[PDB]
């Protein structure tokens, strides 16, 4: 249900993934935010240089 | 049919080695290692046939990590590379195949512009020899080697040989 | 299913020459060739040749090339490999291998040596053969076994019941005594209770002297 | 392919020109950079500066310039008076215009303040147009531009002949 | 945006010459734009000050 | 034959006979398609329909931006450098083949000759028959259209080569 | 030669049909067919031997219109699909031309080396097939095929067949 940049700052629902480790991150379709509306400039910069840490 | 090749012929490329009553010999034929060569030769000028010049172009090794544009910077210059390198190891395997098979080829005419001089006055023994039918003095065979061996002249005495 | 089962192995003088079988089943012979492989004692393998069931071709390891020929039987099902003028450097254990698919379509390269042969020892020595003597190794865990002293040449294969005790048991490599003959030993660890009901057999076997002497251990 | 500089005589009227900073040391006094201007108050005023300066000749001007962020308020006041500063940059196609930053980086030779450049290309036939009422760091004037074969390279290997 | 089909808005933001001019205009000494949807935001702060004529 | 004949305006490659009832010429049309059906075929292939393109990125451009500018350079300037690359090699090799494929016709042809004519001739070397019996107009056009029996003129001409 | 090519024949991929007066039979060479076996093999382990890796790249599916970079992103990852699409189909036009090129001269090669060995006791008649001129019983045949069949033997007793009756 979580996005990677969900995840990554800590939404309640996303919190199973704590400090965890992946080859490759499988963002899917149903996914949702459920927590303070944001906003990430550059957002596709984040999402792409977390997914490779 | 030469099951094998002529080690300690250095004369040339492809060669005749002979056997008759004034004893054995060996020989070059420089024309059609020429022949070879030649195209070889105009083959290699082709490829190495001084490449581009590039000046100013993007960068390539970075220092800090900054997302979308670099990954896109890195995927342009990989994706070239990967294609190039194709280019170059298809290049190489197509003119090598090609190479091999002209030299093949070179020694294969020989052959047969040999046959065809010999007309009926020889046979071809399986190996890539001859088994002329008659009294061949070394003039006789540099007459084969340097084309003016006259068949209608021999013609007699071998046909005899052969046949009875 | 699949196998290749090689002869036993042989023992002979500096000069002469030797040939070992493999014979194969469970696949068709001839459409698959066969490497042969061999092994000095501690080393690791290097390649002999290679020959095809199918068209008879053959490779030889330019090392080797006149003193060595290899042959198939299709009736059998059998590669032979024949190696002549035997150097005591030749003393290893030689392997035959299924290798290279012959005939058939083609690929990629699964096999290429898919499967092995146990292994035929050959000895090239210029001594003579001796047969070993087996004295039992006289015995809360304990232990027993038996000493197989004083033979020539190897091998000697050592078991326990035929085979039936096959568990905690440690048969250690042969070694060599500056008398010019081998010493061996096989022991076993067993419960130290079960004494009056079982009992213990050394089965060994030295086959370049056609020993078969069973003989037994007991406190 | 060049650092081909040509000063231009631009009149900042009512500033103290050439200001420089112990970070930036020349010989041994202080200083600053050679192609940029540090001006700052002149009596207890910082006019609102607005220069221009043409392009007559027939070729790209590129102009080097920026802007100072302070570290505190005390340092802001003492240098442009004025709270907050603002720097205005502008050709008749293109416009540019920062506002200083107030706020503490980390110490970096001395300065726990800093500068942002910012460069302003300037084409035959336009001009360019300063504006300012604090905080400019200035341009002395132009480097040419020409379009050619040149380019840079990073490598530690050593020169021959 | 009820329709089916994706909705291009152009819009944009007045930079003034002077204060004197911003202040005839828009009164407020500093001016300010925010044009967001429900997934983006984007926030325009008017620079006041003397381009080329 | 170290050379080829001007003037065969018939077809592609022909037969050039000489006999008591004089000389005369004639194409074979059947091996001068063959070519003709093989370049064809590789010649559609290399112009069948090229690929449609449509909004594209800029390739030239006004003022200098620096970094994003640089790579849409670098990236339409490798594409070019690649594709000319394809095309010079193409060519390249489509040609090497196309004289392949036609010197071989020629070589074809006169293999099919030697086979029907067995043991009635022999080859003069210049890629010509000696044909060692009297073949007259009629003999000679059942030789070009295959239908050459040789069981027919062997002994005679058997006779002439060895006797 | 052969306008031909001989269905049934599951022996090999070449071979041999003969016909005496011990009767007709069939029988492949397996060393020639090996040979364009091995080519082909060889060829073919050289296209599917082990292909890239790759990991992080762009990304090449989007939601919203970016203008600029995006069109960038999706023209360098057209371009190089355009490419690697040439490539193949010309990679495998090539292969092929060349896979039957083998074949088509692995036969002819078993020809030649058959009409050596024959020598002057046998003549080509014109279909790829040899007409012998001597009694050639199922040994003789073998002796043929299995490289082994001496003409300095059957010489004179062909050679009179031919140049008589
Ligand atoms: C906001 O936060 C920053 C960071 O917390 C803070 O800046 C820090 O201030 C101290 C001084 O107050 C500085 O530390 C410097 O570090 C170098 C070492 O590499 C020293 O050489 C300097 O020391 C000298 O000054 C002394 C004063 O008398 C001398 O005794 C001494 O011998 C040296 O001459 C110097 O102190 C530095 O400025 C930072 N550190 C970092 C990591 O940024 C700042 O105080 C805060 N801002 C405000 C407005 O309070
Ligand atoms: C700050 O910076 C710049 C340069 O230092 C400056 O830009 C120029 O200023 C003058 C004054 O505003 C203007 O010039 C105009 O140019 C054309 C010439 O082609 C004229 O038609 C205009 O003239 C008329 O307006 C006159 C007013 O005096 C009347 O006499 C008459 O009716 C004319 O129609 C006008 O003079 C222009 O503003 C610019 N030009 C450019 C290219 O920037 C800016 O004015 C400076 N401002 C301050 C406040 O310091
Ligand atoms: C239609 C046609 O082609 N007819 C010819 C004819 O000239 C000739 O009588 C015949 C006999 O050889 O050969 C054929």
């Amino acid at each position: 249900d979580c996005t990677l940049i969900d995840a990554l700052l800590g939404d309640p629902h996303c919190d199973v993934f704590q400090n965890e480790t992946w080859d490759l991150f499988v963002e899917r379709s149903k996914a949702f935010s459920n927590c303070y509306p944001y906003d990430v400039p550059d957002y596709a910069s984040l999402r792409s240089l977390v997914a490779s840490s | 049919f030469i099951e094998n090749g002529w080690e300690g012929m250095i004369d040339g490329w492809y060669g005749f080695r002979h056997q008759n009553s004034e004893g054995t010999g060996q020989a070059a034929d420089l024309k059609s290692t020429q022949a070879a060569i030649d195209q070889i030769n105009g083959k290699l000028n082709r490829v190495i046939e001084k490449t581009n010049e590039k000046f100013h172009q993007i960068e390539k090794e970075f220092s800090e990590v900054e997302g979308r544009i670099q990954d896109l910077e890195k995927y342009v210059e990989d994706t070239k590379i990967d294609l190039w390198s194709y280019n170059a190891e298809l290049l190489v395997a197509l003119e090598n195949q090609h190479t091999i098979d002209l030299t093949d080829s070179e020694m294969n005419k020989l052959f047969e512009k040999t046959r065809r001089q010999l007309r009926e006055n020889a046979e071809d023994m399986g190996n890539g020899c001859f088994k002329i039918y008659h009294k061949c003095d070394n003039a006789c065979i540099e007459s084969i080697r340097n084309g003016t061996y006259d068949h209608d002249v021999y013609r007699d005495e071998a046909l005899n040989n052969r046949f009875q | 299913q699949v196998q290749l089962v090689q002869s036993g192995a042989e023992v002979k003088k500096p000069g002469a020459s030797v040939k070992v079988s493999c014979k194969t089943s469970g696949y068709s012979f001839s459409t698959y060739g066969v490497s042969w492989v061999r092994q000095a004692p501690g080393q690791g393998p290097e390649w002999v040749g290679w020959i095809s069931a199918y068209t008879g071709i053959t490779d030889y390891a330019q090392k080797f090339q006149g003193r060595v020929t290899l042959t198939t039987d299709a009736t059998t099902a059998t590669a032979f490999l024949d190696l002549r003028s035997l150097r005591p450097d030749d003393t290893a254990t030689y392997f035959c291998a299924r290798d290279k698919v012959q005939g058939r379509v083609e690929v990629g390269s699964g096999g290429r040596h898919d499967y092995w042969g146990q292994g035929t020892l050959v000895i090239v020595s210029s001594a003579s053969t001796k047969g070993p003597s087996v004295f039992p190794l006289a015995p809360g865990t304990a232990a027993l076994g038996c000493l197989v002293k004083d033979y020539f040449p190897e091998p000697v294969t050592v078991s326990w019941n035929s085979g039936a005790l096959t568990s905690g048991v440690h048969t250690f490599p042969a070694v060599l005594q500056s008398s010019g003959l081998y010493s061996l030993s096989s022991v076993v660890t067993v419960p130290s209770s079960s004494l009056g009901t079982q009992t213990y057999i050394c089965n060994v076997n030295h086959k370049p002297s056609n020993t078969k002497v069973d003989k037994k251990v007991e406190p | 392919g060049t650092l081909e500089f040509i000063t231009e005589g631009f009149t900042w009227t009512g500033v103290t020109q050439n200001g420089g900073s112990n970070a930036c040391k020349r010989g041994p006094g202080s200083g600053f950079f050679s192609r940029l201007n540090w001006l700052t108050k002149s009596g207890s005023t910082y006019p609102v500066l607005n220069v221009t300066m043409p392009n007559n000749d027939n070729f790209d001007k590129l102009y080097i310039w920026g802007v100072h962020h302070p570290s505190t308020n005390q340092e802001q006041t003492s240098l442009y008076v004025q709270a907050s500063g603002r720097v205005t940059v502008s050709t008749r196609r293109s416009q540019q215009t920062i506002i200083p930053n107030i706020g503490s980086r980390p110490w970096v030779r001395g300065l726990s303040s800093r500068i942002s450049i910012y460069w302003t290309i300037v084409k035959p036939g336009d001009v360019l147009v300063i504006n300012s009422n604090g905080n400019l760091i200035a341009p002395r004037g132009y480097f040419k531009m020409r379009t050619g074969k040149s380019s840079i390279m990073r490598s530690d290997a050593p020169i021959d002949t």
